[PDB]
């Protein structure tokens, strides 16, 4: 029973690991894709 | 031969006694073997996904 335990904690943090990695790695995705339309807008403008 | 008798019921509800007792013990001998298969596997289990 006690190692049961152990190994469902252990992989329930895993679990918990890959989903709040993925939810970080959306927002960075968001965030580094408004920096690019930033980034695009400001070249056509000092293009002009 | 009324205690005859008796004395000898009681011999055979002890030896039905004894067999059922043997009965259990190769069982729990058996969940023994299992139960310890089952701790090493879920060691090697957590040691993988430590």
């Amino acid at each position: 029973a006690a190692h049961a335990d152990e190994v469902f904690s252990l992989e329930n943090r895993k679990q918990q690991l890959a989903l709040s990695m993925e939810e970080r790695k959306q927002e960075v995705e968001v965030h580094r894709d408004g920096l690019r339309a930033e980034l695009r807008l400001l070249r056509e403008d000092v293009h002009r | 031969f009324q205690k005859k008798r008796r004395l000898e019921q009681q011999l055979e509800g002890q030896g039905k006694a004894i067999k059922g007792l043997t009965s259990a013990m190769g069982r729990l001998h058996v969940d023994l073997t299992r139960v310890n298969g089952l701790i090493a596997a879920n060691s090697a289990a957590r040691q993988a996904l430590a």
